[PDB]
RNA sequence: AGGGGAGUGAAAUAGAACCUGAAACCGUAUGCGUACAAGCAGUGGGAGCCUACUUGUUAGGUGACUGCGUACCUUUUGUAUAAUGGGUCAGCGACUUAUAUUCAGUGGCAAGCUUAACCGUAUAGGGUAGGCGUAGCGAAAGCGAGUCUUAAUAGGGCGUU
RNA sequence: GGGGCUCAAACCACACACCGAAGCUGCGGGUGUCACGGUGACGCGGUAGAGGAGCGUUCUGUAAGCCUGUGAAGGUG
């Protein structure tokens, strides 16, 4: 039991995506918002 | 193992001399360009020039069939506006009777350096004899 | 914790530039140019694996041919009288004892010939 | 001006525009190729020449000749497109943070769970005011494993092991 | 498409042979899912997009450790 042996159980914790790094990720580019709209800009959100 | 190619500083080369005496001037175009680039030879490789060399004596008494003599025609331009030139068969073998087989010949080879290497290998003259009687060339009956 | 970009920056530029050794002019100096050279350079070499086992089975079958002729048949009636007696022998094989046993050729040629093929 | 020596220094290619000294860009030297040859410049095959040593089923450099082969990004029904963007290099440059929440994964307690401000021997311990759950139906009064509608313990809506 | 093609290298019938794809088979590898206890089976082109698994950079703990002038980081083969 030391300070460098001790972890979280499996599925505990994840990464996070970020997206609009390169091809190879699954989210470059566009980020996972498709093309051009209203739900693809800075703010573009849809009044509830 | 790997495929054997031939190389051009040894390569065999024979001369050969061929009588245009009433022949069909295709069929004869087709065989005197089959082995100026050597494809009779087990030793063909597609790079390096493996033919013969072709000599050809009667080049003024090769013929064409139908009507043949009077509506072939061979067009040139100059590079001038206009420039367009022809001569029909007829009249183009009493001008240069040898300038009739150069031309089917040469549109049955490759486009390329070594297309033009393989067309240096053809002699056409339009006697009976030849001014190659030092390199021997044996008969090719068609 | 600022990230500072110089050195992982230069480490994969001169990875590419160092695969795009001996292309001309920009082609091997500029990353921007350089770049997409290696890509079509790969583009081409996956194509031509293919490429490759076509280009000799041609030359492979025209040496077959220039061999059989020089015997008295042609190419397609030589593969079907092989077919018909035994023989499983390559085209690779077949076109090398062409050229360098003469001897051997014939003697395959002359049983494709007497199955009467 | 700038240099070649000599000296100092562990080290002057640490010499004052002075640690390290990358790339674009510009040169000198050597090896091979290139003056009858047509195009995204590469790649499949491939002779010859030069170098090194294991003297050729080897390693390195060039690549005569030949088969295939119209850049990248964006935007589009569709681009080699004569549609947009970029002269090149180096450095920088675009999904974050706070507070309220819902779902999933993984844990602590469990008919209970958890504290907020704040005290504090200060990441402990205290503080259970409050929040959510253990019961629903009705617009409500209210009644409750039922309740609402209705003249109706009939029917029906929602809820209950 | 060009050369060239006339008892065709055109057209109409019939016949046999061959060539020809990254299709199928052979040989050698890698992976996804399912079943059984490593084997079997069929899968493995891909934009928008959804899901899974990783590499590398800087800083903090492990670290009053370990490496390092008998040569660190960086640069260049
Ligand atoms: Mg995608
Ligand atoms: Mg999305
Ligand atoms: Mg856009
Ligand atoms: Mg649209
Ligand atoms: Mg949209
Ligand atoms: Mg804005
Ligand atoms: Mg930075
Ligand atoms: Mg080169
Ligand atoms: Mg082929
Ligand atoms: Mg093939
Ligand atoms: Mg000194
Ligand atoms: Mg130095
Ligand atoms: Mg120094
Ligand atoms: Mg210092
Ligand atoms: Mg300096
Ligand atoms: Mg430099
Ligand atoms: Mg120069
Ligand atoms: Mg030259
Ligand atoms: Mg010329
Ligand atoms: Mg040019
Ligand atoms: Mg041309
Ligand atoms: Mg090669
Ligand atoms: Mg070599
Ligand atoms: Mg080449
Ligand atoms: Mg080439
Ligand atoms: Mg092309
Ligand atoms: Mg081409
Ligand atoms: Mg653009
Ligand atoms: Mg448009
Ligand atoms: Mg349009
Ligand atoms: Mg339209
Ligand atoms: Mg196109
Ligand atoms: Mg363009
Ligand atoms: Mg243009
Ligand atoms: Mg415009
Ligand atoms: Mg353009
Ligand atoms: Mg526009
Ligand atoms: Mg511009
Ligand atoms: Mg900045
Ligand atoms: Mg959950
Ligand atoms: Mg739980
Ligand atoms: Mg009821
Ligand atoms: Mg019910
Ligand atoms: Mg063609
Ligand atoms: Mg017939
Ligand atoms: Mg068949
Ligand atoms: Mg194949
Ligand atoms: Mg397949
Ligand atoms: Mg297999
Ligand atoms: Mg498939
Ligand atoms: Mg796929
Ligand atoms: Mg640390
Ligand atoms: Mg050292
Ligand atoms: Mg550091």
């Amino acid at each position: 039991m030391q300070l460098n042996d001790l972890r979280s159980a499996p599925g505990a914790r994840r990464e996070k995506h970020r997206p609009g790094r390169g091809i190879g990720s699954g989210l470059g580019k566009t980020g996972g918002r498709g093309h051009k709209g209203l739900t693809s800009r800075s703010g573009g959100k849809v009044a509830p | 193992m790997k495929t054997y190619t031939a190389k051009p500083e040894t390569v065999q080369r024979d001369w050969f001399v061929v009588d245009a005496a009433g022949q069909t001037l295709g069929r004869l175009a087709t065989e005197i360009a089959r082995r100026l680039r050597g494809k009779h030879k087990p030793e063909y490789t597609p790079h390096v020039d493996t033919g013969d060399y072709i000599v050809v004596i009667n080049a003024e008494q090769v013929r064409v069939t139908g009507a043949k003599t009077t509506d072939k025609m061979y067009y040139h331009h100059s590079g001038f506006p206009g420039g367009i030139k022809s001569i029909n068969f007829e009249k183009l073998i009493a001008k240069a009777p040898e300038r009739v087989i150069e031309t089917a010949v040469k549109g049955m080879l490759p486009k390329n350096p070594l297309g033009r290497d393989m067309y240096r290998k053809l002699k056409v003259y339009k006697g009976a004899s030849h001014p190659h009687t030092a390199q021997q060339p044996q008969e090719l009956k068609i | 914790a600022r990230v500072k970009r110089g050195v992982i920056a230069r480490r994969r530029h001169k990875k590419i530039l160092k695969l795009a050794k001996g292309y001309y002019g920009a082609r091997s100096r500029v990353f921007r140019v350089a770049k997409q050279a290696v890509i079509k350079a790969g583009q081409y070499a996956y194509r031509d694996r293919r490429q490759r086992k076509r280009q000799f089975r041609a030359l492979w079958i025209a040496r077959i041919n220039a061999g059989a002729r020089q015997n008295g048949l042609s190419y397609s009636r030589l593969i079907a009288g092989l077919k018909k007696a035994a023989i499983e022998i390559d085209r690779k094989v077949l076109a090398d004892l062409a050229v360098n046993e003469k001897a051997a050729f014939t003697a395959i040629v002359e049983k494709a010939k007497a199955s009467l093929a």
